[PDB]
């Protein structure tokens, strides 16, 4: 009966820039409501509630408007902290607390090289059954990146897993490890063990790679 | 003051069912109402339900009437909630909360419970391997082939912070899970100090305490 | 900390007015407990009954409309309650009497399940007195203002149209009637010294504040209340000769309204509403006579235990 819905789902802002939220309530709540922040791996936290007053433990670069049916929320310089998710929180209606779907929020920054490394086959893991060489981008930005696997120059395809990490909080870059599983009886078949990384903020493919040994 | 704390994370077959505690410090257990919710990444927050820790009393959320409840110890004030008919997409993340205050009402969710995951599978649960990952300069930690998620990384007791990445897991064909730690130092501090990850599965009570080195 | 104030304050319903204007019933309130504080209430000063006076004449005008078809009326619970920032806070004394201190002082959100139903001498359908008769008025001492008595039990009462006739009845038993009337006869003697009460008709001239008027169903009955108010109790069930009048003047404001051309209401009686007169010799003997007149009281009757106030 009182539908919530937020405004934007996803946002990309640049640091420092100017960030709007809306909670549109489908039918007057009166003047409750309640903002809460969740960083990617944490547990939520309340910004505002009351539907205006700020929360003495948040900083006053946040800010909410409404009074009845619309209200907002204001980031006002958002700074590094700030990349998360928002939600909106009606709570007069005693138990029907209800949120909305939410409202990523992520960076436009400046673009930037990937710190690159790479890791060869472990000792204990050897003599277990496989091996895996790692190859990992290490803050960079934009996030759309790629890597393609040499060995010995054969591309390969199929075995390699990779995991890009979140928006870092303090510096809003991003990570990401490529993981190349092998056999011991195939990664004891070759020695020239490459990761080749293209990326928007390089000038060419770049590619660091080891001999076995 | 203001302090709950839920139970871990588990793992129990499709078509089942499974109870997951809350208890609360740092206020009387029974005046103030604990809230349900729940988080399965793909989507964001949905609330799930009201209980009277005072009453028994239980308000739900339209589309979990009927497989979860909830229920009160008043006593060594806990809240267990328990959920049933677990079908293959209820996997995900869940909290309790309390409606701090003073007078009045104005109940918002203030205190939060840390939130425990609920990986609903068929596979039979096993401890992750520890691995290292030697050579400004940078190393980690490869923990491979465990199941479930989640399993924690902190580098030197939590002395190490600035600089750790870990990654979210990859689930590879054959089942199982993997992930790495990796951290940034300085290249003239390799031999010099002594870098360890701790690696704590809680599922299966696995603390590996492996010792990095070029 | 906190402080009175004024706020338009919303509504919960508990609904299958208030179609979308009220949210649904809270089904889990918390009158939270209040101490050492001796709060001070006038139930006959606060603007809640303004707010339920305004709202009830847009509800009252909108879904009965003078000429006007022919649908449905009965009143449904509807909580009130505060936005954040305001507190509805509550008497919990079992003897007070809408005026001055009280201390087991309460706060909460919402009301008590308001039945927004206007009528004349007689309060129906609402909330008892909840340990022995109260009599509430601003002050005893002058008589202008009127006296809302609030019952200990509740009497009930059957007003019936039946054949498609001119006129209709209402019913009432005689018994408890005429007892819980003997008892609010003691406690006016208790406040007036011991004493003798004299019950007697109203003076006269507006129609509704001379007879029981109220909307039942979408009818507007008179009943001459002559026989309810005997002196002398007898004591078998009442009947009362109720006008089922097309022609009324409008509670709404200034203004008269016609409505349009086998019915039965059932309801409690929870209150009366009273006026003195004026004895100069005293005599031995107050005289009362059912009144009304102003709806204002209609509401004060059922937020006496209240104050809206807001937190600092
Ligand atoms: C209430 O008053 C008593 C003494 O009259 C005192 O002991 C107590 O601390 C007071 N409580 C508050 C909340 O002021
Ligand atoms: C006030 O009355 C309520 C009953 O409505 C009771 O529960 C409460 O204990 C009372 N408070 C005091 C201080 O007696
Ligand atoms: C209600 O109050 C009266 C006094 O007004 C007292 O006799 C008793 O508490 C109650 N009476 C009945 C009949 O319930
Ligand atoms: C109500 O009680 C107060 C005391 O709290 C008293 O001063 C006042 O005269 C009483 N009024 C009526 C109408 O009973
Ligand atoms: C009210 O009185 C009428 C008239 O006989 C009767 O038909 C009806 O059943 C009565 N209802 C109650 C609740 O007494
Ligand atoms: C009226 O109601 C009373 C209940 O107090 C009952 O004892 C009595 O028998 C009733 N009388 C008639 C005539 O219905
Ligand atoms: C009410 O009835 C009494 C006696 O039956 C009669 O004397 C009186 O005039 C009537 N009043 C009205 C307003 O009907
Ligand atoms: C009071 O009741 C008696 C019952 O016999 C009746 O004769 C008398 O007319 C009544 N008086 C009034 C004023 O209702
Ligand atoms: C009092 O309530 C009953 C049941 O809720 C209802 O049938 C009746 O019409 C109400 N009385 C009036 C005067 O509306
Ligand atoms: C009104 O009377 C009916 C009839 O028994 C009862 O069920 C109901 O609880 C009463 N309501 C109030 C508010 O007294």
């Amino acid at each position: 009966e009182i539908v919530m819905t937020q405004s934007p789902a996803t946002l990309s802002v640049s640091p420092g820039e100017r960030a709007t939220l809306s909670c549109r309530a489908s039918q007057s709540i009166s003047s409750n409501l309640a903002w809460y922040q969740q960083k990617p791996g944490q547990a939520p936290r309340l910004l505002i509630y009351g539907a205006s007053t700020r929360a003495t433990g948040t900083p006053a670069r946040f800010s909410g408007s409404g009074s009845g049916t619309e209200f907002t929320l204001t980031i006002s310089s958002l700074q590094s902290e700030d990349f998360a998710s928002y939600y909106c929180q009606q709570y007069n209606n005693w138990p029907a607390i209800t949120f909305g779907q939410g409202t990523r929020l992520e960076i436009k920054r400046t673009v930037a090289a990937p710190s690159v490394f790479i890791f060869p086959p472990s000792d204990e893991q050897l003599k277990s059954g496989t091996a895996s060489v790692v190859c990992l981008l290490n803050n960079f930005y934009p996030r759309e990146a790629k890597v393609q696997w040499k060995v010995d120059n054969a591309l390969q395809s199929g075995n390699s897993q990779e995991s890009v990490t979140e928006q870092d909080s303090k510096d809003s870059t991003y990570s990401l490890s490529s993981t190349l599983t092998l056999s011991k009886a195939d990664y004891e078949k070759h020695k020239v063990y490459a990761c080749e990384v293209t990326h928007q903020g390089l000038s060419s493919p770049v590619t660091k790679s080891f001999n076995r040994g | 003051q203001v302090q709950l704390v839920q139970s871990g994370a588990e793992v129990k077959k499709p078509g089942a069912s499974v109870k997951v505690s809350c208890k609360a410090s740092g206020y009387i257990f029974i005046s103030y109402f604990m809230h349900w919710v729940r988080q399965a990444p793909g989507q964001g927050l949905e609330w799930m339900g009201i209980i009277n820790p005072s009453s028994g009393d239980t308000r739900y959320a339209q589309k979990f009437q009927g497989r979860v409840t909830m229920t009160r110890d008043t006593s060594t004030n806990t809240v267990y909630m328990e959920l049933s008919s677990l079908r293959s997409d209820d996997t995900a993340v869940y909290y309790c909360a309390r409606r701090p205050g003073g007078l009045e009402r104005h109940n918002w969710l203030d205190p939060w419970g840390q939130g425990t995951l609920v990986t609903v599978s068929s596979a039979s649960t096993k401890g992750p391997s520890v691995f290292p990952l030697a050579p400004t300069a940078a190393l980690g930690c490869l923990v491979k082939d465990y199941f479930p998620e989640p399993v924690t990384v902190s580098w030197n007791s939590g002395a190490l912070t600035s600089g750790v990445h870990t990654f979210p897991a990859v689930l590879q064909s054959s089942g199982l899970y993997s992930l790495s730690s990796v951290v940034t130092v300085p290249s003239s501090s390799l031999g010099t100090q002594t870098y360890i990850c701790n690696v704590n599965h809680k599922p299966s009570n696995t603390k590996v305490d492996k010792r990095v080195e070029p | 900390v906190w402080k009175d104030a004024d706020t338009t304050l919303f509504c919960a319903s508990d609904a299958k007015w208030a179609t979308h204007a009220c949210v649904p019933t809270d089904p889990n309130p918390q009158e939270i407990h209040l101490e050492n504080v001796t709060e001070n209430f006038n139930m006959w000063k606060n603007n809640m009954v303004e707010q339920m006076q305004e709202d009830v004449i847009s509800l009252w005008d909108q879904s009965l409309q003078p000429c006007c078809p022919k649908i449905s009326f009965d009143p449904i619970p509807i909580h009130y309650c505060t936005p954040a920032g305001y507190v509805i806070l509550k008497c919990n004394d079992k003897n007070f009497n809408g005026t001055g201190p009280c201390k087991n002082v309460s706060s909460v959100q919402c009301t008590h399940g308001i039945k927004p139903v206007v009528s004349t001498q007689l309060l129906l359908n609402g909330s008892l007195a909840e340990e022995e008769i109260i009599i509430r008025s601003e002050n005893l001492t002058n008589n202008a203002k009127t006296i809302i008595v609030h019952l200990n039990k509740s009497v009930e009462i059957n007003c019936t149209r039946p054949g498609d006739i001119r006129k209709a009845y209402c019913e009432i038993n005689g018994t408890k009637w005429n007892k819980v009337l003997k008892q609010v006869t003691e406690k006016l003697k208790e406040h007036f010294n011991n004493k003798t009460i004299i019950f007697q008709p109203p003076s006269g001239g507006d129609l509704e504040i001379t007879m029981h008027s109220f909307n039942c169903r979408g009818e507007f009955f008179y009943c001459n209340t002559t026989q309810l108010f005997n002196n002398t109790c007898c004591n078998g069930t009442i009947t009362l000769p109720c006008k089922i009048k097309q022609i009324i003047n409008m509670w709404q404001g200034t203004g008269q309204a016609m409505y349009a051309p086998k019915i039965n209401c059932v309801s409690n009686i929870t209150g009366i509403l009273l006026t003195r007169d004026g004895g100069a010799n005293n005599t031995s003997n107050e005289t009362f006579r059912p009144g009304g007149g102003n709806i204002k009281d209609n509401w004060r009757s059922e937020l006496y235990k209240y104050k809206v106030v807001q937190i600092e």
